């Protein structure tokens, strides 16, 4: 199981392509991890609902609210937006 | 070498009989080849873009003019081969293509005139070389005096060339009257800022450019090209264009000229649009030449045009020679010879050529798609370099017009291939006759250059960076 | 002449043309050789021998 | 494999010469000439040269064989089409059930189809190193790394524990990669 | 067992080398473009020997005082 | 933007067009009092094209208080309307109008010049990668642009936000 | 090797006389070679892998290991690998579909076909703008010649259309490529997202690139050349053109446009959505009143490409994945329909007018089954890759713009209308009086159609099997801050 070392666009000189590729890949992989977190949430919600039936509302309120919260933020967003813009300035 | 050749050739052609014409021309063909190969090493003089003024500041020698010179020799070699060798050994072709007695001397003298135009550093040398080329080319037009059209052509050419020469001499003398000088080298940025030479320099440029037939003064040249013998047209349509354009590129006297901009636009439009309704082969090719002269005129509006211009002129010379040679070869398969000076005249006379000679049509396709500019043929890279230059210098509207003109001219370029890949009822069954080995090899060499030149692009640019920087 | 005979049938070129040929070929050769030597003089090709001989 | 024999072609050529053109060779639809057409057409499927001779021999034999095979092709297929009879067995029988192999089938069936099968297999098995599996493993390893005591819990309790920890905390590193943001 | 891809690090190294060659070409390209627009010496651009731009006119009626620097 | 004097410029254009049509008529005569009889209305062609183009161009430029290709588009539309009225057919009139307007709008977009504006061209402009924190000019390139410039030019929404999402949604 | 293989080619030509067996063998070897490459392709990396360079100055005729790179660049990532696999799948079928109906100058015909296939395959390997453009135009001479010599009655006009329209678009593409070259002095695809042009310059370059995309995809309103060129092309030309050359456009968006002109693309996206909704609705409606078989099949492709475009500019991972899957599924299905209409029906009856055809089920039940299956696949039945592509593309489009995507959901209905209206008349009714009974579909035709059907079904039931090559790509191009 590979765990490549994380790199950020902010530190690097964009003229070393190896580092830039590593930054792009690291950003993508973190997005995918965030997706896995969202899916874990959703699977827990499904199990909660299926076992709680009529009182699933009270039993699963926390999971439902959290899943609805992480939906707009835990998708893919791609690295071009952040490498091509520096948020400081 | 060229002067020595001219002198010797005058002596021999005086003392030789009319049957020795082709042997003499073969002799000069080989002599020019020998000079090209043995004296090529003089390129080394031009390392680091070293410029030399020679003959008391009358002639200028740099890498650019050396290259133009070599190109002109290559063209002369190819053109002289067409006269020095018979396509076929039958009676018909002895009648069709026989070299006149003095033709070779006229060819060499016109070449000398062109080389002196290229190298000219002073206006007196420019004018003398222009007049030398103009006179020799009048005579080449007129040497086939059995043709009514050729004599009419030579006379019209004499008069139009005379008027343009008077415009040129007037421009030279106005420049003298304002600056008391005959050299452009005396010009500087300070002088151009201080004085308004625009009118004089543009008159000189226009007087030179109307001699290669840019719009709106095209039609007289297209008529001359139409009415001359085909092996004469292969020459007179090419060498003057090269010499005049090369001189103008080297001189750079019309940078960002509004008048040249408008005339280059007009030339593109007329060359593209006007060639559409043509039915005669040579008029189609002359309008092709007009459009390509427009493409090269664009390069007179900017500095650092050496690479794009050299690449374009070389690939254009090769494509032009090749298309004329293909039209020449396709003569053997026509069923009607129109006359002894122009055996084939109408595009439709090629109809079904693919059934008679498949690979001749293959070569035709290759050259046509070079003209249209299909990569990776040479024509594409020529147009690419030109677009690079003009967009780097902010000629946006002219770039759009160049796009449009290439599109339009593709129609009458493909007209040839279209009729050539159609079907003819009477298809060659057999023949004992063999096309001459030498001309077929030359045509093949041109075709292979057009096809596989692009593999040397990066090597060429590397060489260029050390001889022109 | 071998490649593409002037009159269909191979024939060796006449002596007039061959004499011409030698004359002009010598002219081209001498021009080339003069150019090579002059280029040595300018210091464009290798010129150690010529340099020493000139110094002497 | 070498099977050429110039003696046989120089004979086959005039054996063909006697016959009308294959276009008109069967337009009668006597049985004797149709029989000879049957045998000569049968010669088409009797393969008569292998690789050792096409590689080694000269091109005059090549052109002669090529013409012979062209005419054999024509006779075979023209008869087979305007008779509904195969040129094997030797007088024109009707036995069309089987013994028919087109030329494309060997190449296609024995190379192209195995190639597509191989492509499908490779895609199915390359689908295993998917980023979803990698990220599930990475998330599990991040939980185990930060919190190694669930390494003491029994197997069935583990996965529920990892899920608990994932739900509670943001084990990702994305914000850590976004250092200029804060 | 039949999958033998190249290592990830080797792929990154090879692509980085290619990109480095590409950037070298970009720099040489911009360099040549700048050098072509710089101005050469009179000897290199006009005449190596006889490198004096200053003329000397005619020599018949050479008048004392006509010379001006 | 300070106004074009529409009336005056149009009057000078009327004069120029009349003279040009006169020259074309004289030529036409020489190449073929009858010169205007056998003119083909070329004097009217020139005069009408001149007045239409200049008047519409100045009018549009003054009304919009801008100078750009759109004014040339309108002026080409007017010129095409004039030239296509000669056909006396509605489809041809509309075609001349729209196509001449399009061609002249393209011309005005590229700079309304046949030669080049040398100072603005790439060869005469600052190019290449910019220095430390300088403002981007038209021909220059960077490795990263300022996010505020993105938000102002492109506009908020559709995934364009002032702050990266993950940063903004971080818990403490 | 090359010398020996050339000797083999020459000898096979001299003895057999028809190159076509050699070409079939060659193309199958190429397919096997690409599969070997896929085996050895690392998917846990977003870097180009099988790199090589040609025409470098230090080695014009070989590969370059120099420290200066002035030649043409080639290499592949997952996105290129997908389309390359599609290409090598399609080429042998293109050779095979004309195995018997070409009886004159056949060697030249097969040479042109194989050359076009190889040109497209190489085009997918290109890694910089100039080589991409070179191989992007190199097909036009071959297509022109092929259509002119081996086309149907109206083939001259077809050839002139296919050359002229594509040149017209390609030259504006050339303007954009020249601007990029002179502004950046680089052309590569490896690091071209690192260069951030000024917004105005991006907006200008985007125009030339997108004009090329409009002509090549095609999109409304400049789509009128495609139905012609298809109807008068021979079968190989039509199959190649429908199955690969159109996907070259989608690959062009993803490779040339999105990484470089991100902000300008964000600015221009609603214009793209206008043009795509136009092409979908209007071409789907115009298909209803056509009377030629091949013309109708040609009109179907334009609408499916419109849905593909709506997917690919959606700025969402789902939209891009849907566009790719739809491209692949279309490359499977459309060649099959073209096979039917222009190789089975056209080779049996030599006519394409719809009025002549009716009730083909009675004599040719197998052909009727194939028509039904292929038509329900073309209109987007689930468990077919076409449905997955259209569904994901529509999801992305609806997210990017809810109104426009919601309206675009009418494509399902419109596609059903034209396709089923065709197949209704073709399959049923009483057998036509104008035509006579002919053979049913043969073993070769059935083989080709089975290949295409199983491919589209396989990716339709489990579209995930493509993800291992595309999971980097679905993030490499979306622009979210
Ligand atoms: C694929 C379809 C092709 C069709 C579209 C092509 C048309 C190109 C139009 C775009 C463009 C050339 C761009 C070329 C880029 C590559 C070319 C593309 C391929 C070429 C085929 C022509 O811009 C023209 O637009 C016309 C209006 O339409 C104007 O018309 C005229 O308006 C009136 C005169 O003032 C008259 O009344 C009349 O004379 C006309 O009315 C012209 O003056 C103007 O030059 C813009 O170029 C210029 O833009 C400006 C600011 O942008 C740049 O300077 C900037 O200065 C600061 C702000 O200024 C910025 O702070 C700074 O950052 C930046 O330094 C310049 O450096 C320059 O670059
Ligand atoms: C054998 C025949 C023998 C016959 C001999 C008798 C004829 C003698 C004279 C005729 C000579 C030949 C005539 C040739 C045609 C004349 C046209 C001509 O030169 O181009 C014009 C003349 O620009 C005048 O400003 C010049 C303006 C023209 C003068 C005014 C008109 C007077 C008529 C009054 C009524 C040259 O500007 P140009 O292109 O550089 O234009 C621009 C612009 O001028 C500059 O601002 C820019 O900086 C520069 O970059 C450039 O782009
Ligand atoms: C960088 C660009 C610069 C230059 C590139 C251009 C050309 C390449 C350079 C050099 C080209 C030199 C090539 C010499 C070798 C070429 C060569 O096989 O002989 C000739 C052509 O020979 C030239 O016609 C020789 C004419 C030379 C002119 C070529 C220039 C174009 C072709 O043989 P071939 O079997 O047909 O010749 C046979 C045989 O010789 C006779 O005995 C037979 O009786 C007769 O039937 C004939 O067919
Ligand atoms: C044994 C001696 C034989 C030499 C005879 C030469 C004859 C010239 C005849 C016709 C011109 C034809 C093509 C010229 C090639 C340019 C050389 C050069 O590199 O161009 C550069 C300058 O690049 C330029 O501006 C652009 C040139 C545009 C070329 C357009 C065509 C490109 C494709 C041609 C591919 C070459 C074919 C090779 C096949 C194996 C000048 O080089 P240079 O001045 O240092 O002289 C070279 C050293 N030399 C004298 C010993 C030979
Ligand atoms: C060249 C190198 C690459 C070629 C690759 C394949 C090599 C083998 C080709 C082949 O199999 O034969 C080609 C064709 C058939 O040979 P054959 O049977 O003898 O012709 C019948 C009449 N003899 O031989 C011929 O019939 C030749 C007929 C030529 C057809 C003329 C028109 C075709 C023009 C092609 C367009 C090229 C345009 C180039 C521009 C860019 C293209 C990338
Ligand atoms: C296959 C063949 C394919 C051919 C493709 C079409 C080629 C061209 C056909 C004719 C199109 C003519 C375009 C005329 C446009 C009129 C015009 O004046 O454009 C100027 C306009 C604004 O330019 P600007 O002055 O810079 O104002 C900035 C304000 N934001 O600039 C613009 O904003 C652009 C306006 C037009 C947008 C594109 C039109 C279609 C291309
Ligand atoms: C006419 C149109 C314009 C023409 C412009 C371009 C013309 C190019 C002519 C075709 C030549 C390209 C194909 C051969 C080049 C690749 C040869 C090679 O060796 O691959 C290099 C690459 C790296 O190999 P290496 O670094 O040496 O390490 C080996 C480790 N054992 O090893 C690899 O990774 C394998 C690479 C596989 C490449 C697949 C190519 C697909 C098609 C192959 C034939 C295409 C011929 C096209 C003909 C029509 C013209 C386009
Ligand atoms: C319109 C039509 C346009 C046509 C465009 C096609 C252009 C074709 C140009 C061919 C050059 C590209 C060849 C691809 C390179 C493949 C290769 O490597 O070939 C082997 C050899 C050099 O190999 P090497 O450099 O040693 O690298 C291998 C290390 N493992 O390579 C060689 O030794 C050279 C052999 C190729 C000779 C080709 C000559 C022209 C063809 C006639």
């Amino acid at each position: 199981h590979q765990r490549p070392e994380l790199v950020s666009f902010d530190d690097i000189n964009y003229n070393d392509h190896k580092k830039v590729r590593e930054a792009q890949e690291s950003y993508t992989r973190e997005q995918f991890i965030r997706l896995e977190a969202l899916k874990t949430v959703r699977k827990a919600l499904e199990k909660c609902y299926e076992e709680s039936g009529p009182n699933h509302f009270e039993d699963c309120k926390n999971l439902a609210e959290q899943y609805l919260d992480m939906l707009p933020t835990h998708r893919l967003q791609g690295y071009l937006g952040y490498q091509r813009n520096d948020p400081s300035k | 070498m060229l002067i020595l050749a001219i002198i010797s050739l005058i002596t021999f052609v005086s003392m030789s009989k009319l049957s020795d014409n082709r042997a003499i021309i073969r002799l000069i063909n080989i002599y020019l080849i020998l000079v090209l190969v043995l004296d090529s090493f003089l390129y080394l003089l031009f390392l680091n873009n070293q410029t030399y003024t020679v003959m008391g500041e009358l002639l200028i020698f740099n890498s650019f003019t050396f290259y133009i010179d070599m190109l002109i020799y290559f063209i002369m070699i190819v053109i002289s081969s067409l006269y020095g060798y018979n396509l076929y050994n039958n009676n018909l072709y002895k009648t069709l293509f026989e070299p006149k007695k003095e033709l070779i001397i006229l060819f060499l003298i016109n070449i000398l005139g062109a080389l002196l135009i290229v190298h000219s550093n002073d206006f007196i040398t420019l004018f003398v070389a222009i007049e030398l080329q103009s006179y020799s080319i009048y005579l080449i037009t007129a040497i086939y005096n059995s043709s009514y059209k050729a004599s009419k052509a030579s006379m019209l050419y004499f008069f139009m060339g005379g008027i343009l020469s008077i415009l040129i001499a007037y421009s030279i003398n106005t420049y003298y009257s304002v600056l008391n000088s005959y050299t452009l080298h005396s010009l500087d940025s300070l002088i151009i800022n201080t004085l308004d030479l625009n009118l004089i320099l543009i008159a000189l440029s226009l007087g030179l450019l109307f001699k290669i037939g840019i719009a709106p003064l095209h039609k007289w040249l297209i008529s001359i090209y139409e009415n001359t013998p085909i092996l004469i047209t292969i020459y007179i349509s090419l060498i003057p264009k090269i010499s005049i354009l090369s001189y103008l590129v080297l001189s750079n006297i019309s940078i960002n000229s509004l008048v040249i901009s408008i005339l280059a636009i007009l030339t593109l439009l007329v060359g593209s649009v006007g060639g559409l309704l043509q039915i005669k082969i040579k008029r189609l090719l002359a309008f092709s030449g007009l459009t390509n002269a427009g493409y090269m005129m664009l390069l007179l509006l900017l500095n650092n045009n050496e690479f794009s211009y050299l690449y374009y002129i070389t690939q254009y010379s090769i494509s032009h020679l090749a298309i004329f040679m293909i039209i020449i070869f396709s003569i053997y398969y026509i069923n009607y010879i129109n006359n002894q000076y122009n055996p084939i005249i109408y595009v439709n006379q090629l109809k079904g050529l693919i059934h008679d000679n498949a690979y001749l049509v293959l070569s035709m396709a290759i050259v046509v798609f070079s003209f249209i500019g299909i990569p990776p043929l040479l024509g594409f890279f020529g147009k690419l370099n030109i677009l690079m230059s003009i967009l780097n210098n902010g000629y946006y509207f002219i770039s759009i017009v160049l796009i449009v003109a290439s599109l339009i001219s593709a129609l009458y370029y493909l007209y040839l291939l279209n009729v050539s890949i159609q079907d003819k009822n009477n298809i060659l069954i057999n023949s004992n006759e063999t096309v001459s080995s030498v001309l077929s090899y030359i045509l093949s060499s041109l075709i292979i250059l057009i096809t596989f030149g692009f593999i040397y692009n990066s090597l060429i640019i590397d060489i260029f960076n050390v001889y022109f920087n | 002449e071998w490649l593409d005979p002037v009159k269909g049938k191979f024939a060796r070129p006449s002596v007039k043309f061959l004499r011409v040929a030698t004359m002009l070929g010598f002219a081209v050769g001498f021009g080339a050789a003069y150019a090579r030597s002059s280029l040595r003089f300018f210091g464009v090709t290798e010129n150690a021998r010529e340099y020493k001989k000139d110094e002497a | 494999l070498r099977a050429y024999n110039e003696e046989k072609e120089l004979a086959l050529k005039q054996r063909l010469s006697q016959l009308p053109p294959p276009g008109k060779a069967f337009v009668t639809a006597k049985e004797a000439e149709l029989a000879e057409l049957a045998e000569i057409a049968a010669l088409y499927k009797t393969d008569r040269v292998g690789i050792l001779d096409i590689l080694l021999l000269g091109n005059k034999h090549a052109r002669l064989y090529r013409d012979n095979t062209a005419l054999l092709k024509d006779y075979y297929y023209n008869g087979r089409r305007i008779l509904d009879k195969i040129p094997v067995k030797v007088t024109w029988e009707i036995k069309r059930e089987g013994a028919e192999k087109e030329d494309w089938v060997n190449q296609m069936y024995f190379l192209y189809a195995p190639s597509l099968i191989l492509l499908l297999i490779v895609m199915v098995y390359k689908s295993r190193e998917d980023i979803t599996f990698w990220a599930k493993k990475e998330l599990d390893q991040r939980v185990l790394d930060k919190h190694p005591e669930i390494n003491d819990a029994p197997e069935n309790e583990r996965d529920a524990l990892i899920v608990e920890r994932i739900i509670a905390g943001d084990y990702d590193k994305l914000a850590s990669l976004q250092k200029k943001a804060t | 067992t039949f999958f033998h891809p190249k290592s990830r690090e080797d792929i990154l190294n090879e692509e980085a080398k290619i990109v480095q060659a590409l950037n070298n070409q970009r720099e040489l390209t911009i360099k040549m473009h700048e050098l072509k627009r710089e101005e050469k010496d009179y000897a290199h651009s006009y005449s190596p020997l006889f490198s004096d731009p200053v003329p000397q006119g005619g020599s018949i009626g050479k008048a004392p005082g006509s010379s001006r620097e | 933007f300070h106004p074009y004097n529409t009336l005056g410029l149009a009057t000078q254009s009327a004069m120029v067009g009349l003279g040009a049509g006169v020259v074309a008529a004289a030529a036409r005569n020489s190449l073929a009092l009858t010169t205007f009889s056998k003119s083909g209305g070329v004097v009217t062609i020139f005069t009408g094209a001149s007045i239409a183009y200049v008047f519409t161009y100045c009018s549009a430029a003054n009304l919009r208080e801008r100078k750009d290709g759109w004014n040339h588009m309108w002026a080409g539309a007017a010129t095409g309307a004039v030239l296509g009225a000669r056909t006396k057919l509605v489809p041809a009139f509309i075609g001349w109008t729209v196509l001449c307007g399009a061609a002249c709008g393209l011309f005005g977009w590229t700079g309304a010049r046949f030669n080049a504006d040398r100072k603005a061209s790439l060869e005469q402009s600052p190019k290449g990668f910019v220095q430390e924190d300088a403002h981007q000019t038209f021909w220059e390139v960077v490795h990263r642009r300022p996010l505020s410039l993105t938000v102002e030019q492109l506009g908020e929404g559709r995934g364009i936000n002032a702050v990266p999402i993950a940063t903004a949604t971080e818990a403490p | 090797i090359l010398l020996s293989s050339l000797y083999l080619f020459n000898r096979i030509l001299a003895w057999q006389g028809n190159v076509k067996h050699f070409y079939l063998f060659a193309s199958n070897l190429l397919l096997l070679f690409i599969v070997v490459l896929y085996i050895n392709f690392n998917t846990f990396s977003n870097s180009f892998q099988f790199n090589f360079e040609l025409f470098n100055s230090l080695n014009p005729f070989g590969l370059s290991n120099s420290d200066i790179s002035n030649g043409l660049l080639f290499g592949i990532d997952g996105l290129s690998l997908t389309f390359i696999l599609l290409t090598v799948l399609l080429i042998p079928l293109t050779l095979l579909g004309n195995w018997y109906n070409i009886n004159f100058n056949s060697n030249l015909y097969y040479t042109l076909v194989l050359a076009i296939g190889l040109v497209i395959l190489l085009n997918f390997w290109a890694l910089d703008y100039i080589s991409f453009y070179i191989l992007f135009e190199a097909t036009l001479p071959l297509l022109f010649i092929l259509i002119h010599i081996y086309g149907s009655s109206d083939s001259e006009r077809a050839s002139f259309y296919v050359l002229m329209f594509t040149l017209s678009g390609s030259l504006f593409m050339l303007l954009s490529i020249v601007v990029i070259s002179i502004v950046l002095n680089t052309t590569n695809f490896i690091n071209h997202n690192l260069f951030v042009l000024s917004l105005d310059l991006q907006t200008i370059i985007w125009l030339g690139l997108f004009i090329a995309i409009m002509v090549k995809t095609p999109l409304f309103p400049i789509h009128v050349w495609l139905p012609v060129v298809h109807s008068e092309s021979p079968l190989a030309g039509s199959m190649i053109l429908a199955g690969l050359i159109l996907k070259l456009a989608l690959y062009a968006i993803l490779r040339l446009l999105l990484p470089l002109l991100c902000e300008a693309q964000i600015l221009y996206t609603p214009m793209i959505y206008i043009i795509s909704l136009l092409t979908i609705i209007l071409t789907s409606l115009a298909t209803l009143r056509q009377i030629d078989l091949k013309v109708i099949i040609a009109y179907s492709s334009i609408s499916h490409m419109g849905i593909a475009i709506l997917g690919v500019c959606s700025n969402t991972s789902l939209g891009i994945y849907g566009s790719i899957v739809l491209g692949v599924a279309h490359g499977f299905v459309s060649p099959a329909l073209f096979l039917i209409v222009g190789g089975i029906l056209y080779d049996r009856y030599h006519i394409r007018i719809v009025n002549y055809y009716k009730g083909l089920t009675t004599y040719m039940p197998q052909l009727a089954t194939y028509i039904i299956i292929l038509s329900f696949a073309n209109i987007g039945t689930p468990l077919t890759g076409n449905f997955t592509g259209e569904f994901l593309s529509l999801q992305g489009g609806f997210i990017r713009n809810p109104i426009i995507g919601g309206i675009s959901c009418i494509s399902v209905l419109l596609a059903a209308i034209y396709q089923l209206k065709l197949t209704n008349k073709l399959t049923g009714g009483i057998s036509s009086i104008y035509m006579h009974r002919t053979n049913d579909v043969t073993i070769r035709e059935k083989f080709i159609m089975n290949i295409l059907i199983i491919s589209t079904l396989i990716i339709g039931i489990c579209p995930q099997i493509m993800y291992n090559l595309l999971y980097w790509t679905v993030n490499n191009y979306i622009y979210i801050i």
